[PDB]
């Protein structure tokens, strides 16, 4: 399956800059912005400038309306770039102008081409103030009309795992890392499959036209790695706001080396199937990281959460 | 790049004390590997809690060059490990 990752606005561009730097195997990177100078500044894959007629390349002025109008003016360039994809991840920091307003247009264009359309977006930190949070929530509502799955990562949740005395700059770096881990934790089922390989049609089944989603991850080493990593994922602060038995779909990626035991795959799946509703679509597969020894990662995406 | 700095802080003929910077986000545990640079032996491995910023590697041999590698295993990132060389 052909996977494209598109950063929208400045935050989404910084996130994609990080994924390009740290690398996600098997995906193709793009960046969409109204700010032409920001587009050119760093390596973010191919660049797509939107709204040059109305913004003159000078940005959206933190105004979601301008981001929307900019993307509306350039649906043709968006469609031309998206064509050929089986799946697209749209990454954006919501609460500014371009991400908030242009991301739902990018998503609408992609949905129209029949692409499986997954948004991965952040809500701002509390310290960024009430108006940015309001803009973010309105843009997420607009976005939810035009995606297959919309994964929200609230930056306020990341606050509680940040080291003390952290710099303001490293706090945003951490947001990039979580977004990168989020895309990577879904994409690697496709691009680095292990033994229990997920068919892209089953990815589509658990993600297509599901609406809101959240994800959590766990990691563990040693004899109890499977139980420990699964429970850590389900206890994740990024998942704590939802009842997992309420999700209409659950996608699980177990990342392992070549030493996965049957009883470990059994354990992870039994734990998921216990907390998931009896009528949920449940897809569990494995991915391969050969540089692991006696350890495991479990990534859980709860989809269709309402 | 996590940890972002890794150094040998003290060295004896059969042991090395390594130190790294505190991480920006919670690390669940660190995986530490080490072995002779270009060796027919598999590297040896151990883990330390994610609250540590040092570890001691023992059972080494004098005058051997070693490659040491630290993986920070976090639920919140997939950052690459950091690696150094050091001769006892
Ligand atoms: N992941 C990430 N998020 C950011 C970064 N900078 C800002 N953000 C978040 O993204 C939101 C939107 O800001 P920005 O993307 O710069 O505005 P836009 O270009 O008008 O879409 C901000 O309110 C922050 O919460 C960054 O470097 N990385």
């Amino acid at each position: 399956a052909v996977i494209k990752v598109i950063g929208v606005g400045g935050g989404g561009g910084n996130a994609v800059e990080h994924m390009v730097r740290e690398r996600i195997e098997g995906v193709e990177f793009f960046a969409v912005n109204t700010d032409a100078q920001a587009l050119r500044k760093t390596a973010v894959g191919q660049t797509i400038q939107i709204g040059s007629g109305i913004t003159k390349g000078l940005g959206a002025g933190a105004n979601p309306e301008v981001g929307r109008n900019a993307a509306d003016e350039d649906r043709d360039a968006l469609r031309a770039a998206l064509e050929g994809a089986d799946m697209v991840f749209i990454a954006a920091g919501m609460g500014g102008g371009t991400g908030t307003g242009a991301a739902p247009v990018v998503a609408e264009v992609a949905k129209d081409l029949g692409i499986l359309t997954v948004a991965v977006v952040t809500k701002p930190f509390n310290f960024e103030g009430k108006k940015r949070m309001a803009f973010a929530e309105q843009g997420i509502t607009e976005l939810s009309k035009h995606v297959d799955s919309l994964i929200t990562i609230p930056n306020d949740k990341l606050l509680k795992v940040l080291g003390r005395g952290i710099s303001l700059l490293d706090a945003f770096g951490a947001a990039n890392d979580v977004l990168k881990g989020a895309v990577q934790g879904i994409a690697e089922l496709i691009t680095r499959p292990g033994l229990m390989n997920v068919d892209f049609a089953d990815v589509r089944t658990v993600m297509s036209e599901m609406g809101y989603a959240m994800m959590g991850s766990g990691v563990a080493s040693g004899e109890d790695r499977a139980e420990e990593a699964a429970e850590m994922a389900i206890s994740s602060p990024l998942l704590e706001d939802i009842d997992l038995s309420g999700a209409r779909g659950v996608l699980v990626n177990i990342t392992a080396g070549f030493d996965l035991r049957l009883d470990e795959f059994e354990t992870v799946g039994n734990t998921i199937r216990a907390f998931a509703s009896d009528n949920a679509t449940v897809v569990i597969g494995t991915s391969l990281d050969p540089d692991m020894n006696d350890e495991l990662r479990v990534t859980v995406v709860a989809t269709g959460i309402g | 790049s996590v940890p972002t700095k890794l150094e040998v802080v003290a060295a004896t003929p059969t042991s090395l004390l390594i130190s790294w910077d505190a991480p920006a986000v919670t690390v669940s545990y660190y995986r530490i590997t080490y072995g002779e640079t270009g060796g027919n032996s598999p590297v040896q491995e151990f883990t330390v809690p994610g609250s540590k910023s040092t570890a001691t590697i023992s059972g080494l041999s004098p005058g051997v060059d070693y490659t040491i590698t630290v993986y920070a295993r976090s639920a919140y990132h997939r950052r690459s490990p950091i690696s150094i060389n050091y001769r006892t």
